[PDB]
């Protein structure tokens, strides 16, 4: 479902956005 | 398109998978 996949994309991006910041934050903290 | 969204979901999923690996590792070593 297009509408379904869109929400999947948004859900992923939401987690991805947070995770990406975490990775770079951690790279700053202990990289 | 569905196919577009699927390749997008797979894009996010691929990154997401890696982000969680890196976050877990960075935290396991630092956090």
């Amino acid at each position: 479902e297009v509408q379904a996949l869109k929400k999947r994309v948004q859900a992923l991006k939401a987690r991805n956005y947070a995770a990406k910041q975490k990775v770079q934050a951690l790279r700053h903290k202990c990289g | 398109e569905v196919a577009q969204l699927e390749k997008e979901v797979a894009q996010a999923e691929a990154e997401n998978y890696q982000l969680e690996q890196e976050v877990a590792q960075l935290e396991h070593e630092c956090g």
